[PDB]
């Protein structure tokens, strides 16, 4: 159970990475949509913060 | 911010068409005013030709 536990874990912490690697693949879009958006002016400074 | 995919693509062409539907306004309404000021050269009466009056 100890060592199908780590190898259960780490299978997931592969697919946990590419989630939270994804999700700064979103927020790095996500924010460039602001700064994007704020150097023209459609989104104010504290929506790019 | 769409060169940077970063608004819809939608959202661009309903801006477009709400800048291209207002100049177009505009011109409904330069030529309303070209009514009315066609109106002050309607005042002011133009001798339409020239000679002797």
């Amino acid at each position: 159970q100890t060592v199908r536990s780590s190898f259960n874990n780490i299978n997931a912490s592969i697919s946990s990475i590419n989630a939270y690697k994804q999700a700064v693949v979103s927020a790095q879009s996500s924010l460039d949509a602001m700064e994007a958006g704020y150097s023209v002016g459609t989104r104010t400074i504290v929506d790019v913060l | 911010l769409l060169g940077t995919q970063y608004i819809s693509k939608q959202e661009y062409d309903q801006a477009l068409a709400d800048a291209q539907q207002a100049n177009a306004a505009v011109t409904a309404a330069k030529a309303a005013v070209e009514t009315a000021r066609i109106n002050l050269a309607y005042t002011k009466v133009t001798s339409p030709i020239s000679g002797r009056i």
